[PDB]
């Protein structure tokens, strides 16, 4: 009980780590903060004393309290009013444990876990003091929730005649707190069976709060228990967990380590910076490097335009995936999917059971009515990857047609009318019909009927597989290695020890980039431009000229200069270079001939 | 009561004497209830004060309103009606103060708030949404005993009450009242207030990247009430109330349903708006041109090339057309509304951003869109204390305001008809449950479809071109086609400005405009019709061997088109030489 | 139960428009009403047949877009021939 | 002078109407500009402007970076205001125009929030959040000085 306190105020002081020792440290790193929060480490723990992590670990949820109280007894040591009591968070990655399997012997137990969140709770407050007075005895009185498993654990006291339960709550003297009210399900691959993925409500409370994007993988701490509630039987209870600590792999969160910049900058400035990644996004896949090529610019986010009037640039940009089956471009969206820090892999119809449009729902109880949400939104500012495009429902599909560009969706359904806000970079997967044929006939006659579905759409690539025995050799062999004893997959060591991408820093890489350069187009390089498509333009009419049917705009253009800015980002370079433009002119030429057949 | 009470109240002496601008102000609001007092046989009673005076006053009573207002401001309360008595204590009430700031910490949106901004007095702006209808809410109550007679009285406080908490005392309501008399309800001595609470959402413009607004709720009360409809950009300041048991009430999760309470809540336009005399004098001086117009064109398109013609169109819808009811008769249309049409990039949706900005009223569709778009779609069962409430849609949000269509050919048909509904009926008919009413929408409205089949809206023919048949041609004023027709010499125009979009002034022309809407109406002249009778007569003696539809609506919009022009002149008659501008835009609406 | 329009213009003119979207439902309501002196409903348990002596008047809009002189009458209206007659 | 920003100071435009007729406009075909004429103007050359005469060449308005709105939203909370986004350039560039006006007033008020910015800043020195990105360049700077100060303390704390 009492006095095990100063144990944890002597691991708290009498801890040192050689040379120097952390929580103290810490403490004071949070004092100037006004942080108010410990992040310990458990597994950490263990190593000071051996008997008060079980001895803790016994009924984690008592000896809760029994910190953030005693933390302040030496910070306010070090704050020599008024003081709130911190926010500890303790963590462990050591092992971690699976959604499927939460047995009641849990409860009251502290689980390390995985997890991918569907969705979080707008925040509510919580007292941790309150002053209470007999509405009778003109009594005074104070109340504070220290700790907590919603019980509800506390209600008025009944002795002030006066009663029953006179003394009553003051919320200005009153001080509160927060809670998140997460909901976490279980990772997809494994192990839902035939059986629907299990879901889980958890709960984070003041610091715990909005730490976290919904839908994002996330690795989570905490206590299983279980509380009646009512809004089950008989007398049976449902299933809850407490968020402590929640260490999640980074990020999964704008701020970062300084010296990650450094090692960037070493990135920055390899002549190969933009090559490597060339072959970083296709580790197992073999050529196409131009649609591989094309993959990246649209990584690194569209142009962004905000000067007056309100008019801006968007992106980003369009991109079509359609060739015959083998064109392993599903394939290759799903690496596109673990590539993007937030995306979106949707192969519908909508996926999976996401709404292609972003769609309203009404609240069960009290009526009224919310966004219930939608894929757009879903991977909002980030990437898009969708499949059976051509299979789209036109309807929705017409959505697709508004998406795209003014990033703005809005819906009259019931009272709310408002306009949503989508940045999102889609990029369209659907295969073409009839096969090579098409390809024997205009270009359009595949996508819908009208090419306006295209219109809409920047680089869209048609994919010829051509049978030529030395090309498929090279990678039919190229498959054989991918698989064991995976030789494939030991190559990229050397490429991981060498130079080639991991790509999960990369991803860091990116968005770490995404957010850091504004790349301006040098004056010359437009004009270089200007004069390029002035010729593609005036060019492509004359094979207009036989009134040959297909295509292009104005729109056509501007999509090509949110390539300029696309690998010019991965520069990090303030402007656009001029020698830099260029590739992006052949490049696009690559694509302007997909017109060309 | 604690002299800490008191002394803030005497705390609060020099202050507002000095600043004394609002000693007078006050008595300003003194006279004007006097003056009023004159005629008979309006203004309420609270109070702005720029929060700013107590850093130059008191810092420690200033910042504490910022940490607990809860405290400070009760005294202040009096002494403004305290000083209010004797500021005219001759003839024979909360007196409130906004507060506009002077700010902030204090100064946050609704997205980021509390738990430590909680229980204080705090700016928040943004939507206002949905914005809960009023009700009327008695505090004082008055009896009289019979048939000893006197007179009964009695007092109310809720929890909402003032701004701190009190001991809650729900009384019922006062009877037979000892000695035992009957006690008969008496009114109008007994105090009232009509009671308000919205929420508001964060704006979507401020609003992070991947997630969605929460709106959060204040109460409106006496003027506070109804000063706002829903949907308004305004910024709320007030202290935050946390009222209410966490379920500890009753002995038995979540809890503590919170709101901001008072104070200034000043609109906000991202209208308004003050105009003085240098700047309404440029419009004086602006408006002795003729030449001003194609620079009120020019100025529409900064990144724009060209439609120049479609540009005039616009402002001239911005005019309003001049609305004149009939007499005991149906009124005309005044509006005009438009739709952009052509090939796929046309920049017309773009073209509505432009629309969307100094336009200021109103919302834009993209598609679908309702159900029932500006229907209120029944807003309903109850809400509430089992009443029925619609809550009007966009088409009705939106009235007095401009419209903006997207992809307004993909729009269902089923809301179209209404539309029709919208347009040439300019009004909002409504029978679902449920409540039975016909509502004014006059909104102005624009629109937006792509060519029915590809690209080929040039070669086939502009009719089973329209996408949306068929009254809905002759409900919008102009149809413009977008042609995606391409020019080397197009081209090398279309470079550079897309160049130099890379790397006379917009908000003097909404200014400009909306002084010029409520001043002054042309009316009509003959001389204007002199020439558009042979005009739009022949341009069915023409037209009708070229294109179609050809109607009287047509003309009808001449009378529009002029009369816009007429505006955009200031002009405070109509000319026949506006008509020359409408016939040729009309020229430019066949050609 | 609530009724109106023919029932609610019996023995009196019913002035009309959108005539050709009336649909089905409307066409033989009023085909019924042109044997007129009638409402017929056999819907739920409510089998009456109510008189309505409404006067009838409906304009109409030619085929799409507008009548074609080339277009032989009887096709360029969009009602039915017995609804004519 | 030779410092970046000393030059950086007097880049920024500063809208001050000018006091006499200027044949051989600097910017264009007035030729000459009208008197009171309000134009915004770079420090270096709006430094002595007016400093020639005996009148000044120009009114020189006062600069809205020093609006009373301004002067009085920083007596609120200076550690909350974002000096970044109000120039970002002040404190160097403020002292230039306080040594132009020659006011005592902001003065004795703005030196207090270099203070107050100061203290937390202060708090900083120990090893974020989203504050650091309000601090202004020459305000930025002072940090690296700390920051640099105790990270190798700490780092030499230790072997
Ligand atoms: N460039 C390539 N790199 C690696 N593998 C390839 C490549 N091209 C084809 N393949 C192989 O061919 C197969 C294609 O299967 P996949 O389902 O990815 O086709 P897809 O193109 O995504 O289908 P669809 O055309 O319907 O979208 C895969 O097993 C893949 O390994
Ligand atoms: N007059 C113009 N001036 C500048 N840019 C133009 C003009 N017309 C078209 N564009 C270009 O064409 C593109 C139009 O894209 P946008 O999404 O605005 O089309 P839209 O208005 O939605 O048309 P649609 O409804 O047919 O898709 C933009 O990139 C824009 O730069």
């Amino acid at each position: 009980n009492t006095e095990i306190i100063k144990s944890f105020k002597n691991f708290i002081l009498e801890f040192r780590l050689d040379s120097q020792f952390i929580y103290r440290d810490q403490l004071r790193n949070n004092i100037l903060v006004k942080n108010y929060s410990l992040t310990v480490n458990m597994e950490h723990l263990i190593g000071y004393n051996e008997d008060i992590y079980k001895k803790l670990s016994d009924e984690p949820s008592d000896i809760i309290p029994l910190f953030e109280t005693a933390i302040t007894q030496v910070a306010k040591r070090i704050s020599i009013n008024s003081l709130p009591t911190f926010q500890l968070i303790l963590n462990s990655n050591a092992n971690q444990i699976p959604l499927r399997d939460l047995d009641s012997e849990h409860v009251s137990k502290i689980v390390r876990l995985s997890g991918i969140i569907i969705s979080t709770s707008v925040l509510s407050s919580r007292a941790t003091y309150l002053s209470i007075m007999c509405r009778n005895c003109r009594h005074t009185t104070s109340i504070t929730i220290n700790n907590f498993n919603t019980g509800n654990t506390v209600s008025l006291p009944r002795s002030c005649n006066c009663g029953p339960d006179p003394y009553i709550i003051i919320h200005e003297s009153s001080k509160f707190i927060d809670q998140q009210f997460l909901k976490l399900q279980e990772i997809p691959e494994l192990v839902p069976v035939g059986e629907m993925p299990r879901n889980l409500t958890m709960t984070c409370d003041r610091y715990l709060t909005n730490k976290v994007i919904p839908g994002t993988r996330v690795t989570i701490v905490g206590i299983y228990s279980i509380y009646n509630s009512k809004n089950s039987g008989v007398a049976i209870r449902t299933p809850y967990i407490k968020i402590l600590g929640i260490q999640s792999d980074v990020e999964t969160v704008t701020m970062f380590t300084e010296e990650e910049e450094e090692e960037f900058l070493q990135l920055s400035r390899n002549p190969k910076l933009y090559e490597i990644l060339t072959n970083s996004i296709a580790p197992s896949i073999f050529g196409n490097e131009d649609i591989k090529k094309a993959i990246v610019c649209l990584l690194m986010g569209g142009s962004k335009k905000i000067l007056p009037d309100g008019m801006r640039l968007r992106g980003d940009i369009n991109v079509l995936l359609l060739g015959d089956p083998g064109t392993a471009k599903s394939q290759l969206l799903k690496f596109v999917e673990k590539v993007s820090p937030i995306a979106v892999y949707t192969s519908g119809k909508g996926s999976s059971a996401a709404g292609l449009t972003a769609s309203v729902q009404r609240d069960p109880m009290t009526r009224e009515f919310y966004l219930e949400g939608g894929a757009m939104v879903l991977a909002d500012g980030g990437v898009v990857c969708i499949d059976e495009f051509d299979k789209m429902r036109d309807e929705d599909r017409v959505a697709i047609h508004e998406a795209m560009e003014q990033q703005t969706i809005s819906i009259a359904k019931a009272g709310i009318t408002t306009v949503l806000n989508s940045r999102t970079s889609v990029l369209a997967a659907a295969n073409p019909i009839y096969g090579r044929y098409d390809d024997l006939k205009s270009p359009g006659d595949n996508i819908d009927f009208q090419t306006t579905i295209l219109s809409r759409f920047d680089m869209i690539f048609i994919v010829k597989d051509d049978h030529n025995e030395e090309r498929d050799i090279s990678i039919a062999n190229h498959v054989i290695n991918i698989h064991t004893g995976n030789a494939n997959a030991m190559q990229n060591q050397q490429e991981e020890n060498g130079s080639e991408i991991s790509i999960e820093k990369m991803k860091r890489y990116i968005t770490y980039c995404r957010l850091k350069c504004a790349p301006r187009l040098s004056p010359q390089a437009a004009e270089k431009l200007s004069s390029n498509f002035v010729t593609i333009r005036k060019q492509l009419l004359i094979n207009e000229l036989e009134s040959t049917e297909r295509p292009i705009t104005i729109r056509q253009l501007e999509a090509i200069i949110r390539i300029t800015e696309s690998l010019a980002k991965l520069e990090l370079s303030p402007i656009a270079q001029e020698r830099h433009v260029d590739e992006a002119i052949r490049l696009f030429q690559a694509s302007t001939m997909d017109a060309a057949s | 009561p604690d002299a800490v009470f008191g002394d803030r109240v005497r705390r609060f002496q020099e202050f507002l004497d000095t600043f004394t601008s609002y000693r007078d102000s006050v008595r300003s609001i003194q006279v004007y209830n006097s003056n009023n007092a004159a005629n008979y046989n309006i203004l309420p009673h609270r109070i702005i004060i720029s929060l700013d005076d107590l850093r130059e006053f008191d810092r420690s009573f200033w910042s504490g309103i910022l940490v607990e207002p809860a405290y400070f401001i009760p005294p202040a309360e009096k002494a403004l009606t305290d000083l209010a008595d004797s500021m005219d204590d001759v003839p024979h009430h909360p007196w409130k103060l906004s507060f506009k700031g002077s700010f902030g910490a204090h100064a946050l949106s609704p997205r980021t708030l509390t738990a430590q901004h909680l229980n204080k007095l705090v700016s928040v702006e943004g939507i206002v949404t949905k914005t809960s209808l009023v009700r009327p809410k008695l505090i004082r109550s008055v009896h009289y005993a019979a048939k000893t007679g006197r007179f009964h009285y009695r007092d109310y406080t809720d929890a909402t009450t003032t701004l701190t908490t009190r001991i809650p005392t729900p009384a019922i309501y006062p009877t037979e009242d000892t000695e035992g008399n009957k006690l008969t309800t008496e009114y109008g001595y007994s105090t009232f207030i009509d009671h308000q609470r919205i929420t508001v959402q964060e704006m979507p413009e401020m609003a992070p990247a991947g997630q969605l607004p929460r709106s959060i709720d204040v109460i409106l009360d006496d003027d506070l009430v109804d000063k706002t409809k829903p949907g308004d950009r305004v910024n709320v300041v007030g202290v935050f109330k946390s009222l209410g048991a966490g379920g500890m009430n009753q002995s038995n999760l979540i809890g503590f349903k919170t709101l901001i309470l008072g104070n200034t809540v000043y609109p906000l336009h991202a209208a308004r708006q003050m105009l003085t005399d240098f700047d309404i004098r440029n419009i004086n001086k602006l408006s002795k041109k003729k030449d001003i117009f194609d620079i009120l064109s020019q100025s529409l398109a900064p990144s724009i090339y060209g439609h120049d013609h479609i540009k005039k169109a616009i402002l001239l819808m911005l005019m309003g057309g001049v609305e004149k009811n009939l007499e005991n008769g149906s009124h005309l249309r005044g509006d005009i509304n438009i739709l952009m049409v052509g090939d796929p990039s046309t920049a017309k949706s773009q073209l509505l951003r432009f629309v969307l900005n100094t336009a200021s009223l109103a919302i834009a569709t993209t598609g679908r869109g309702s159900s029932g778009v500006g229907l209120t779609a029944a807003v309903t069962t109850d809400r509430e204390t089992g009443e029925r409430r619609l809550e009007a849609g966009a088409m009705v949000l939106a009235d007095r305001g401009v419209v903006c269509i997207d992809e307004f050919d993909k729009m269902t048909d089923v809301d179209r008809v209404a539309i029709h509904e919208v347009m040439e009926q300019q009004t909002v008919t409504i029978a679902k449950a449920g409540i039975h009413t016909t509502l004014n929408a006059r909104c102005s409205v624009i629109a937006a479809a792509n060519p029915v089949f590809g690209q080929y809206d040039v070669n086939r023919d502009p009719h089973q071109n329209i996408a949306l048949p068929d009254s809905l041609l002759s409900r919008f004023d102009l149809l413009f086609v977008v042609t995606d027709d391409i020019n080397e010499i197009r081209d090398r125009s279309i470079s550079e400005h897309v160049l130099r979009t890379h790397r006379v002034t917009i908000p003097f022309l909404r200014k400009y405009v909306q002084y010029a809407k409520e001043r002054v109406i042309p009316q009509l002249t003959q001389e204007a019709i002199n020439v558009i009778v042979k005009n739009y007569t022949d341009l069915r003696n023409d037209d009708n061997t070229k294109k179609s539809p050809i109607t009287a609506r047509t003309l009808e919009t001449l009378i529009r088109l002029a009369t816009a022009h007429a505006k955009v002149r200031l002009s405070k008659t109509v000319n026949k030489v506006d008509a020359k501008v409408a016939a040729n835009l009309l020229r430019f609406a066949l050609l | 139960l609530e009724g109106g329009a023919l029932v609610l213009a019996d023995n009196g003119i019913c002035c009309i428009d959108e005539f050709d979207k009336m649909d089905e439902s409307d066409r033989t309501a009023i085909h019924e009403v042109m044997e007129q002196q009638t409402i017929s409903i056999s819907k739920a348990g409510i089998n009456t047949t109510l008189n309505a002596r409404t006067s009838i008047l409906a304009a109409a809009n030619p085929l799409y877009g507008r009548y074609n002189p080339r277009l032989s009458p009887l096709d360029n209206i969009n009602l039915p021939a017995a609804l004519l007659s | 002078y030779y410092d970046i920003d000393d030059v950086l100071a007097d880049g920024t435009e500063f809208p001050c109407k000018f006091q006499y007729d200027i044949p051989g406009l600097g910017y264009n075909p007035g030729r000459p500009i009208t008197k009171n004429t309000k134009l915004s103007l770079p420090l270096w050359l709006a430094r002595i402007l007016a400093i020639v005469g005996p009148v000044p060449f120009v009114e020189l308005l006062p600069p809205d970076m020093f609006s009373t709105k301004v002067m009085n939203a920083i007596k609120t909370d200076p550690v909350a205001l974002d000096l970044h986004s109000i120039n970002s350039h002040f404190f160097s560039l403020a002292i230039k125009w306080i040594m132009l006006f020659s006011e005592k007033e902001l003065a004795n008020v703005v030196s207090e929030l270099l203070l107050q910015r100061a203290q937390e800043l202060n708090h900083h020195a120990s090893s974020t959040s989203t504050f650091l990105l309000k601090l202004e360049e020459m305000e930025k700077e002072i940090y690296k000085k700390s920051h640099e100060s105790y990270k190798d303390t700490k780092r030499w704390m230790f072997k």
